[PDB]
C-alpha cells in the first residue's frame, strides 16, 4: 500500500492501573501483531514523533504521580563490599560528606485505525537508517519502560544478548545497549532507624535501638560482569563506522565524567529510589571500571539525597518532601548507556544527562505511517 | 553493628535454681523455726527479739515465693499476671523491709548503749509501735511504681516478667533510688551510730558485762558483704544505661550474666538470722 | 527437631570424677572399717544414735567397697560383664535408699526420746532391734527388682557402657521422679517436721542439758541434706527436660549432663562426713 | 616482630576490679575510722606497737580515702585529669614503700623487744616517738620525686588513661627493679634475720607467756607479705618479659598482664588486716 | 592413630606453678630454718617423734634450696647445664621417696609407743637412734641411681627440658608403677594398717589421756596424703592410658599432663605442713 507520514499523536496501552495509567491510557491486551515488509524506508530515533509523544507522556506521568511540593520557572584498598557486609546493616560505612511514587509502570503505543508503525529490524541500525530493508509493520508496538535516570538505563526491554550503539548523526550524543548474557543488575538499599525486638525496658534484660543518624546517606551495589562488558563496549566503538579514533586501539578509549561545576544530573548518579531521588558518586566505580590503579576502587557508591531536583525535560526546578523514616531499597536490570564519546587522539566517554535518548532508543525503530 | 543481642547462659540456668532451692529450704526451715519458737511459744527477754522477728517474718513472706522466682530462672512464667505482680511486690517489700530493721536494731543498740541511764520508755516505744508506724508502711509507701509499672512480656517464646517501665530513664533512675535506699541513707546512718557506739565504748572500758553487740555487727556485716556485689553490679549496669559508659554488646551480656549470678549469691541474706540463732554469735 | 546431639567428651570430667572417687573410697573404707571394728566387733557403743551410725557405716562401706568401679567405669571403657554391673547398681541403690531410710528412723528414735522421754524406753529398744530390719532393710531391697532387671550392658562403637536401660522416655519419668520422691521428699517432711516439733518441745523446757547430744545429730542431717541437694535439683531439671517441656537446651541437656555427674561425684561424700564427724564431736 | 598488641578487651577483669575495689574501699573507711577514732584520739593504747598500727593506719586511710578513683578507672577511663593521676600515684607510692618500712620498725622494734628486755627501754621511746618519722614517712617521699616527675595522662583514642610513662623501657625495668628491692629483698630479710633472732632465743624462757604478742605481729606480717607477693612475681614475670629474655609469648604477656590487674586488685587487702587483727585478739 | 599432638600455650601453668613455687620455697625455708635452729641446735626436742620431724625437715630443706630452680624451669628455659639437672632430680626423688619412709617410721613408732608401752623401750631408743638412718636414707640413694644416670637434659630446639628421658616407654610405664607401688602400697598399708591397730587397742582404755598427743600424728599423715594423693592418681592415669589401655584421648593426654603439672605442684605443699603443724599443736 501507499503510506504517509502523519503528525496526528497516538493512545497508550498499558497493564498497570493506577490513576495515570487509568486516565491517560486504555488497558493493553497484549496484541502484538508484527507483518514483515519488504519496503525501504527511512528511519530516525531522534526525528520521530513517537519519540517525543513517549517523551512527553513519561514527563507528564512524572508530574502527576511523584508531585514535588514546590514547582519553579526561570523568572588506597580494593574493598568490594556485598549485601552481607557489616557496615552495611547498620548505615556506617565511609561515605560523601555532607552537602506518592509510581509503581512498575509499562505501556505500549497502539496505533489508530487508518494508522500503522512501521519497524526497522536492521541489526546494524545506529539510530539513523536511510535505507532500512527489514521494514516490519505493527499496529502495536512493543513494551516500553518508563523509568527516568541520567546515566544508566533501567529495566528496559530492549537489551538483547549485544552491543550495539545509537549515534546522532550531527553531534557526539551516543546510547549504548548492553548485554543481558553478563546479567547486569543492581542492589541499593538504604537502612533506616533500626529497631530491635519490642521495647523491653525493665529493670533486667533491657536493648537499645539504633537510630540512623544519617538519613542522608544510601548505598547502592553494583552487580555482573562489567569488564567484560566494559571491552564489549569499546570494542563496538571501535568497530562503530562513525569512530574517528584509532579502531585497532582500545586504550585510546577511556571513560569520563563531566567535570565539576556543571550539572548535578549529569555529574551524579540522578535516580529514583521509590520516591526519594538518589545523588551517588561513581568516582570509585569509575576507577574499577577504568582500573585506574592507586585510587579508591569500588564496586558501590555513596548515595546522597536530595529534596531538589532539576526539570530533565522542561525549564525548571521540582522541590520534594522531606525524606520518610524507614527502609528504603530498589532493584532492576542495567540495560543501557546514555552518554557522549569525543572522537580524537584520546576518545572520551563523557556520561551524559539526556534522560529522553533513553526513550529516542526505545522508539526509535517505530516510525508512524498513515495508511 | 546491627543492635544489642541479650542472651543468658547456660551454667547460670542450672547452678542459679540450685542456689534458690537450697535458699528456700534453709530459709523456710530457719524462719518457720525462728517463728514457731519466738512468736507462739513467747520465748522472748530481750528488746532485739522483736526486730528479729519482724526480720524472720518478712523472711518467711519473701521464702515462701522464692520457689516461683526458682522455676522462673529455668522456665517461662506460665502462671499469670497476679501472681508476678505479687511475687515482686513480696521481693521489693521484703528487699526494703529488711534493710529498715537491720538499720533499726542499730539505732536501737546506739540509744541503748550512749544513753544507758535516761532511756526505758523509748526503747520500749520502738518495740511496740515505732517499728510499724516506720519500717512495713515506708517499705509500703514503695511498692505502687512496681504496683502500676510490673507487667508480663512475650518475647520470642519466652515468658518473663520484670518491672516494665515505659523508658530507660525510669529504669537508671530507679536504680538509682535503689542505690540511695539500700546502701547510701542507711550506710551513713548505721555508720555514725556505730562510730558514735564505738568511741563511747572506747570511754566505756571498765566494763565488758554487755556483749550481745557481737552478733548484731556479724549480722550487719555478714548482711552487708551479701548486698554489696549486687549494688555494685546495678551501678554498673545504671551507668552503661544512660550512655556515660560505652563498650559494646559484650559488657551488657557479661554484666547480666554477672547480675543473675550476684542475685544468686545476694539471696544468701535470707539464711543469716537462723545461722545467727543457731550459732548465738 | 534434632533428636540426640550427643556430645560425649567430657575431657575434666575424666579426671576429675576419679579423683574425688579415688578420694572418697579410700577415706570411706578407711573410716568405716575403722569404726566397725571399734564399735560393732568390740560393743564399744553406750548411746542409743550409735546402732543406727553403725548400720550407715556398714550400708556405706558395702558402697565403697564397689565405688572403685565406678572409677574404672568413669576414666575407662569397662569389661567386667553384666553380672558384676547387676551387682554394682543393686549395691549402690540399696545404700541410697537405707541411708535416707535410716536418717528418717534416727530422726524418729530422736523425736520419740525428746517428746516422749518418759513412757517410751522398750519402743525405742524395739525401735532399734526387731523393726529396724523391716524398716529399712526389706523395702530397699524391695526397690531394687527394677534395677536388677533392667542392668545391661550395652553393644555400642566399643564402648560396653552399662547403665540402666529402660523401655521409654515415660519409664525414665516415672522411675526418676519415683526416686525425687523416696530419697528426697517424704523422709523431708519426717524429719524436718519431726525436728521441728522437738524444737517447738525444747522451748517448754528451762533451756536444759538435752540439746548437748542434739548438735551431732542435726549438723549430720544437715550436712547429708546439703550433700545430696543439687545431685536431686539437677534430677529434677533434667525430668522436666523430659516429656518435652524445657526442649529448647539440646546443648544445655548436655551441659545439664555434664553437671549432673559433676554433682554425682560430689553428692558421693555421703560415706567420709560420717567418721569425721565420729572424729569431731 | 610484633611488640605488644595491645588489644584484648576483657570483660571480668572489669567487673571483678571495681567491686573488689569498692569492697576494699569500704571497709577501709570502716575500720580505718573506728581505728583512727580509738588510738589517735581518746589515746586508749597500752603498748609500743600500737603506734606503728596507728601510723599504717593513717597510711592505708590516706589509700583509701581515694581509691574511689582507682575504682572509676578500672570501670572507664580516667576524665579528672593529670593532677589527680600524679597524686594518686604519688600517694600509691608512699603507701606501698612506707607500710614495709614501717613492717621494718615494727619487727625491729620486736627484735629489742624480745632479745634486749633488759637494756633497751631507752632505744625503745627513741623507736616510738623520733625516729620513726624520719624512717618510714619522709624517705618514702624520697622515693616518690622520679614518680612526681613521671606521671601523667596519655592522649590516647578519647581516653586519657592514667599511668607512668617512660622514653625508654630502662626506665621501666629499672623502676620494675627497685620495686622489687624495696618491696621484697632488704626488707624481707630484715625480717628474717630479727625473726629467726627472736625465734632462737624464744626457747631460752621456761614457758613464759609473751609469746602471745608475737602473734598477732607474726600473722600480721605473714598476711601482709601472702597478700603482696602474688603481685610482686607477676611484676617479676612482667620485667623479666622485657630485657630480650623470654620472647615466645604474646598471649602468655597478655595472660601476665591480666593475672597484674588481678594480683594489684588482691593485694589491696593490706588495706584491711590492721583492723582485722586488732577486731579478733 | 596420632602420635603426639603436643601442645605449644601451657598459658596459665606458666604464670601459676612459679607463684605457688615461690610460696612453696618462701615457707618451706623460712619454716625449716626455725625448726632446725630450734631443736637440732638448742636441743628443745623431749619427746620420740620429734627426731623424725627434724629429719624429715631436714630433706624438706634440701628440696625447698632447690625449688627456685623449678620456678625457673616453669617460667624460663634451662639456662644453667647438665650437672644441676641431675642435683635437683637427684635430691626431689630422695626428698620424695625419704617423707613417705619417714612418715611410715613414725607410724611405726606410734604402732610400739601404744601397743607394746610396756617391754619395748630399748628397742624403742634403737630405732630412734642407729637403724632409722638405714631405714630410710640408704633405700633412697640405692633408689636413686637409675635416676643418677637417667638425669640429662637434651639439646631441644629452644626449651631444653630437664626430664628423665629413656630409651622406651615400657621403662617409663614401669619405673611410673613402681614409683606408684613405693608411693602408696606398701606404706600406706603399713600406716593404715598399724593405725588400725592403735584404735583397736585404744578402745581397751577407759577414757585415758593417752590419746592427746597422738592427733597430731594423724592429721600429719592426712594431710600429706590428702595433698600427695590427686598427683599419684594423674601419674598412675598416665600410666593407664600409656601402654594402650586407653587410645582415644591425646587431647585428654594434654588434659592428664596439664593435671600432673598443676596438682604436682599442689602436692608440693607437703613442705608447708610441718612448719604449721609445729606453729599450731
Amino acid at each position: 500500500p501507499a503510506w504517509r507520514n502523519a503528525s496526528i499523536p497516538l493512545f497508550c496501552a498499558t497493564k498497570n492501573r493506577d490513576t495515570w495509567g487509568t486516565i491517560q491510557c486504555l488497558p493493553d491486551n497484549d496484541d502484538y501483531q508484527e507483518i514483515a515488509l519488504n519496503v525501504t524506508e527511512a528511519f530516525d530515533a531522534w526525528n520521530n514523533t513517537v519519540t517525543e509523544q513517549a517523551v512527553e507522556d513519561v514527563w507528564n506521568l512524572f508530574e502527576t504521580s511523584i508531585k514535588p511540593c514546590v514547582k519553579l520557572t526561570p523568572l588506597q584498598n580494593i574493598t568490594i563490599i556485598n549485601d552481607t557486609s557489616p557496615c552495611v546493616r547498620a548505615d556506617n560505612c565511609t561515605g560523601l560528606k555532607e552537602e506518592h511514587y509510581w509503581d512498575a509502570m509499562r505501556f505500549r503505543y497502539c496505533a489508530p485505525p487508518g494508522f500503522a508503525l512501521l519497524r526497522c529490524n536492521d541489526t546494524n541500525y545506529s539510530g539513523f537508517a536511510p535505507n532500512c530493508s527489514k521494514v516490519v509493520a505493527a499496529t502495536c508496538t512493543r513494551m516500553m519502560e518508563t523509568q527516568s535516570s541520567t546515566w544508566f538505563g533501567f529495566n528496559g526491554t530492549r537489551a538483547e544478548n549485544r552491543t550495539y550503539i545509537y549515534w546522532h548523526g550531527k553531534n557526539n550524543r551516543t546510547i549504548i545497549s548492553l548485554n543481558n548474557f553478563y546479567n547486569l543488575t543492581m542492589h541499593c538499599k538504604r537502612p533506616g532507624n533500626k529497631t530491635v525486638l519490642p521495647i523491653m525496658s525493665g529493670f533486667k534484660f533491657h536493648s537499645k535501638p539504633v537510630i540512623n543518624k544519617k538519613p542522608r546517606q544510601a548505598w547502592c551495589w553494583f552487580k555482573g560482569e562489567w569488564k567484560e562488558a566494559m571491552q564489549e563496549v569499546k570494542e563496538t566503538l571501535a568497530k562503530h563506522p562513525r569512530y574517528k579514533g584509532n579502531r585497532s586501539r582500545t586504550e585510546n578509549i577511556k571513560f569520563k565524567a563531566p567535570g565539576r561545576g556543571s550539572d548535578p544530573e549529569a555529574a551524579y548518579m540522578w535516580t529514583n529510589c521509590r520516591g526519594e531521588f538518589l545523588y551517588c558518586n561513581m568516582t570509585w566505580f569509575l576507577n574499577w571500571v577504568d582500573n585506574r590503579t592507586g585510587q579508591k576502587q569500588r564496586n558501590y557508591a555513596p548515595c546522597h539525597i536530595r529534596q531538589i531536583i532539576n526539570t530533565w525535560h522542561r525549564v525548571g526546578k521540582n522541590v520534594y518532601l522531606p525524606p520518610r523514616e524507614g527502609e528504603l531499597t530498589c532493584n532492576s536490570t542495567v540495560t543501557s548507556i546514555i552518554a557522549n564519546i569525543d572522537t580524537g587522539d584520546q576518545t572520551d566517554i563523557t556520561f551524559s544527562a539526556e534522560v529522553a535518548e533513553l526513550y529516542r532508543l526505545e522508539l526509535g525503530d517505530y516510525k508512524l505511517v498513515e495508511i | 553493628e546491627p543492635c544489642f543481642r541479650e542472651e543468658n547462659a547456660n551454667f547460670n540456668k542450672i547452678f542459679l535454681p540450685t542456689i534458690y532451692s537450697i535458699i528456700f529450704l534453709t530459709g523456710i526451715v530457719g524462719n518457720g523455726l525462728v517463728i514457731l519458737v519466738m512468736g507462739y511459744q513467747k520465748k522472748l527477754r530481750s528488746m532485739t527479739d522483736k526486730y528479729r522477728l519482724h526480720l524472720s517474718v518478712a523472711d518467711l513472706l519473701f521464702v515462701i515465693t522464692l520457689p516461683f522466682w526458682a522455676v522462673d530462672a529455668v522456665a517461662n512464667w506460665y502462671f499469670g499476671n497476679f501472681l508476678c505482680k505479687a511475687v515482686h511486690v513480696i521481693y521489693t517489700v521484703n528487699l526494703y523491709s529488711s534493710v529498715l530493721i537491720l538499720a533499726f536494731i542499730s539505732l536501737d543498740r546506739y540509744l541503748a548503749i550512749v544513753h544507758a541511764t535516761n532511756s526505758q520508755r523509748p526503747r520500749k516505744l520502738l518495740a511496740e509501735k515505732v517499728v510499724y508506724v516506720g519500717v512495713w508502711i515506708p517499705a509500703l509507701l514503695l511498692t505502687i511504681p512496681d504496683f502500676i509499672f510490673a507487667n508480663v512480656s512475650e518475647a520470642d517464646d519466652r515468658y518473663i516478667c520484670d518491672r516494665f517501665y515505659p523508658n530507660d530513664l525510669w529504669v537508671v533512675v530507679f536504680q538509682f533510688q535503689h542505690i540511695m535506699v539500700g546502701l547510701i541513707l542507711p550506710g551513713i546512718v548505721i555508720l555514725s551510730c556505730y562510730c558514735i557506739i564505738i568511741s563511747k565504748l572506747s570511754h566505756s572500758k571498765g566494763h565488758q558485762k554487755r556483749k550481745a553487740l557481737k552478733t548484731t555487727v556479724i549480722l550487719i556485716l555478714a548482711f552487708f558483704a551479701c548486698w554489696l556485689p549486687y549494688y555494685i553490679g546495678i551501678s554498673i549496669d545504671s551507668f552503661i544505661l544512660l550512655e556515660i559508659i560505652k563498650q559494646g554488646c559484650e559488657f551488657e551480656n557479661t554484666v547480666h550474666k554477672w547480675i543473675s549470678i550476684t542475685e544468686a549469691l545476694a539471696f544468701f541474706h535470707c539464711c543469716l538470722n537462723p545461722i545467727l540463732y543457731a550459732f548465738l554469735g
